[PDB]
């Protein structure tokens, strides 16, 4: 209740202006701080502002507001590269023993923007012994949402962003696999919306 | 800069001679800090006087209040010796018996 | 009129409810001292440790910060500045805060709300002296949330700390007198006002309930106990203070006004 | 340098005892160690204001610390509980900054609390070679990498493209598969991709590796079993090339 952040997850469109807030039930907060945590890493600091006002830097804004106790960061154009969870800390005024109250984050996640879609489903074999197999969806575009496999002897995976910096192409995939025999790509992903369009070679 | 310290000396109750009063010594609105206050009892020093921690007015003047027990008699007389830079010589100021 | 400050003298440091000196700061140790045991006020015994160091690391960083710009500015060894801030509370107005630095006896730079503006009177050196303390603005922040938000939350804990001592109501002794003469043929008389608390009081010479315009009050006069002394004065001719008397109005008195004929 | 957590991760029995030591060399008073369990925000356990001295903050119960030096702050726990299992971090900061609030961070330490060190196992890896049928259809060529059997959680993967480490064209499942996930102490499977331009795949001196670093048992523990101790190690798997 001291520090509320909205829990999300956020799935925003790359480009978007995305805004991550918390609003706070203590007066006394004064000191005001954005942390970005990328996943499985430090919480690094991002934005601090002490007291009312707004901080620019860059495609990011701080924001707070006092009267209101409401306090935003704001994202310009996101990016991939901005997908991670954001908390928000707040001190009080001194003596504050140097602590901050953090609120319990938000996940935000930047879609990538996919120029040229082309859904396909792909095998490919174990470069060791065969009888192994795993299904490749890759190519679709970002409305594109991959389910989960609702069979206990398939595994299915989520959507992943993979980028070829050097070529500014981006890609979604998905990948499963199966030790069962009757295990074949065209059934792979059924519990899953995909695309008409999508090859079957 | 330079300015005069004002000395005022009186009584925390009015003076009688079976009671032991307290002798105040008020001396404000000096520059610099530095300053030398003795009460005299009959022309001598006493050792006994306390005194205020150090402070200034808004206009950054310096003040100190200077005080000490005592009983007073009738053939007693008591005074105020201030000694400051803004002083060609130390200043007597004495205590008014009524 | 309820004020809490701090002054610095460069060496003391001492905190101040007005009149009333109620901490002092101890170097041979780097703490602050109580001289009530109200003096902490609502602040923890963690928090104070925090307040402690929070001025040690701050008082030393600026004292020098002087000796780091003594040449750059003015005036080398020796030198006096005065310091005094801090906060007073009004009822239903916003808080104020001040923060005064002076140079040798006279106004210099003060602390306006986020940053230090020069007073004309110093001049042009003091200008200079603005562009260096204003270069961090995260330094000015610290300054502004101790004066407008530490210190009053501060003086509130204090004055409810120390109300039993700070709400006293000591009753007044009166007594007339004589004063030095103002002239050929006219009388001072004197209207003692001793020991009383707290410091407001009025004191006035009356012809019956005429109030006479020429009562001169003296400065209010401190003793070591805290109670307050007033002398009252009024000029008059020689046959005319017959039917003269002074009345002292105090919040002890509890409605029953003193008051001494000159008869 | 910043700040610094030893250990990165680690597995305990239930009961046991460790000690996770933060360091930084940035002369900063302030000192904390705080967990992130999802899904929460950072909780203090215990925090410093300077050498010497300790304080607890919201969640202290289990945990002991000490401030040696200005340098190090230590966390311990005496008795290992399955509540304790969660990432941890340190943090420090200046007592009175001059550029602003906000504080310094280590890089998390994972500690898996177990009841049973027999449960832990090493992954298992594999690498799928691109379907000739992606390779003639998109120009692209991609390569899957499996890791699979593996407990707990603690791995890192990563590609490796003629003996040198690449980032570009890669992605991670930022979170493993429970293989079977009725079971509380069910096994992991993690995948990866890589993505090469077809030229790139049909030449045969292009050495692709998928290696996972896997964190397990210290070498002090116990291990009375049939199979090979599952220690911290790595587990690669490559392929050369084909046209
Ligand atoms: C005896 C102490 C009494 C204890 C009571 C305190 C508790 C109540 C809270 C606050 C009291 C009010 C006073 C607060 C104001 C004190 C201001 C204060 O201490 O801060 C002033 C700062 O701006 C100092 O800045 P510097 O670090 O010097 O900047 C560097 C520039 N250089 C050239 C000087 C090197
Ligand atoms: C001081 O009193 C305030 C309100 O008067 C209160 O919020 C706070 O709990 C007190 N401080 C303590 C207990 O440290
Ligand atoms: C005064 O300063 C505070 C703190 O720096 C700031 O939030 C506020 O906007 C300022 N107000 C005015 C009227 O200057």
């Amino acid at each position: 209740k001291e520090v509320e952040q909205d829990p999300g997850p956020l799935s925003v469109p790359e480009g978007a202006i995305v805004s991550l807030n918390c609003t706070y039930s203590n007066s006394a907060f004064q000191y005001f701080m954005w942390y970005r945590q990328y996943s499985r890493k430090g919480p690094e600091l991002l934005m601090y502002t002490y007291s009312s006002g707004n901080k620019e830097d860059g495609r990011f804004t701080a924001q707070v507001d006092k009267s209101s106790k409401y306090i935003s960061l704001f994202i310009r154009d996101s990016q991939p590269s901005d997908s991670a969870t954001y908390l928000c800390a707040m001190s009080t005024s001194l003596p504050n023993a140097g602590k901050s109250t953090f609120g319990d984050g938000t996940t935000l996640t930047v879609k990538p923007n996919i120029q040229n879609p082309d859904p396909a489903v792909y095998q490919l074999r174990d470069s060791k012994s065969s009888d192994k197999s795993v299904c490749l969806f890759t190519d679709f575009d970002s409305q594109t949402n991959v389910s989960q496999s609702k069979d206990s002897d398939v595994y299915i995976t989520d959507k992943c962003v993979l980028d070829m910096r050097s070529m500014d192409f981006k890609s979604n995939s998905a990948v499963a696999w199966s030790n069962k025999s009757d295990f074949a790509c065209a059934n792979a992903f059924n519990n899953s919306i995909i695309p008409e369009d999508t090859f079957f070679p | 800069i330079q300015r005069t310290p004002k000395i005022q000396v009186y009584s925390r109750h009015p003076a009688e001679n079976g009671k032991s009063n307290f002798l105040n010594c008020y001396v404000s609105g000096f520059h610099p800090s530095d300053i030398e206050v003795d009460l005299l009892k009959n022309g001598e020093r006493i050792e006994k006087v306390e005194h205020s921690d150090l402070s200034f007015s808004k206009d950054w003047s310096f003040y100190l209040l200077y005080y000490t027990e005592f009983t007073p008699t009738e053939k007693d007389e008591y005074a105020c010796r201030v000694n400051h830079v803004t002083l060609s010589q130390p200043k007597i100021v004495k205590w008014d018996r009524d | 009129p309820l004020s809490f400050h701090v002054i610095w003298i460069a060496n003391l440091v001492s905190g101040w409810l007005s009149d009333l000196q109620t901490h002092t700061w101890d170097s041979n140790s780097s703490t602050i001292v109580f001289l009530w045991p109200w003096s902490r006020g609502n602040f923890s015994n963690e928090e104070w440790k925090e307040l402690e160091t929070l001025f040690r690391i701050r008082t030393i960083r600026s004292f020098e910060g002087i000796r780091r710009y003594a040449h750059e500015l003015q005036f080398e060894y020796p030198f006096e500045i005065q310091v005094t801030g801090g906060c007073e509370l009004h009822s239903g107005k916003v808080s104020g805060s001040f923060l005064q630095l002076a140079y040798q006896g006279s106004d210099f730079v003060s602390f306006q709300n986020n940053s230090w503006l020069p007073y004309p009177v110093a001049g042009n050196m003091a200008k200079h002296f603005c562009k260096v303390l204003n270069q961090n603005q995260h330094e000015n922040d610290i300054t502004h949330n101790l004066l407008s938000d530490t210190c009053p939350r501060f003086i509130l804990g204090l004055l409810d700390a120390g109300k039993a001592h700070l709400q006293r109501q000591v009753k007044p002794e009166a007594w007339l007198s004589h004063g030095p003469s103002p002239g050929p043929g006219h009388l001072q008389l004197v209207c003692h006002v001793s020991g009383f608390y707290p410091k407001p009081v009025w004191v006035m010479w009356m012809r019956g309930e005429q109030e006479q315009q020429g009562t001169q009050r003296g400065d209010i006069l401190p003793s070591a106990d805290g109670t307050w002394y007033l002398r009252a004065t009024l000029e008059v001719a020689a046959g005319e203070a017959a039917d003269l008397s002074c009345r002292v109005k105090h919040s002890s008195l509890e409605g029953q006004d003193i008051v001494l004929y000159w008869e | 340098a910043g700040v610094t957590q030893t250990p990165k991760f680690r597995v305990l029995k239930t009961g046991q005892s460790m000690t996770l030591l933060c360091a930084q060399d940035m002369n900063h008073e302030y000192m904390y160690w705080y967990r992130q369990d999802p899904g929460m925000g950072l909780r203090l356990i215990h925090y410093s204001v300077g050498e010497g001295t300790t304080a607890k903050g919201e969640v202290p119960d289990g945990y002991n610390v000490s401030r040696l030096k200005k340098q190090n702050f230590l966390l311990g726990l005496e008795s290992a509980a399955p509540s304790q299992t969660s990432v941890y971090f340190c943090a420090s900061r200046y007592f009175l900054p001059t550029q602003g609030m906000g504080a310094f961070f280590g890089q998390g330490t994972r500690l898996t609390v177990v009841e049973d060190l027999n449960k832990v196992f090493p992954p298992e890896v594999a690498v799928f070679e691109p379907s000739e049928a992606e390779i003639s259809h998109t120009q692209k060529a991609t390569l899957v990498c499996l890791a699979t059997g593996f407990y707990p959680d603690h791995v890192e993967l990563s590609w490796w493209v003629n003996g040198k480490e690449v980032h570009s064209g890669v992605c991670t499942d930022p979170q493993p598969l429970k293989e079977q996930p009725a079971l509380n102490d069910s096994r992991y499977a993690l995948s990866s991709r890589l993505r090469v331009s077809a030229t790139f795949w049909q030449n045969p001196r292009n050495h692709f590796r998928c290696q996972v670093q896997f964190y397990g048992l210290s070498e002090n523990d116990e291990w009375t079993q049939d199979r090979a101790k599952p220690v911290t190690q790595i587990v690669s798997a490559e392929a050369w090339g084909r046209a």
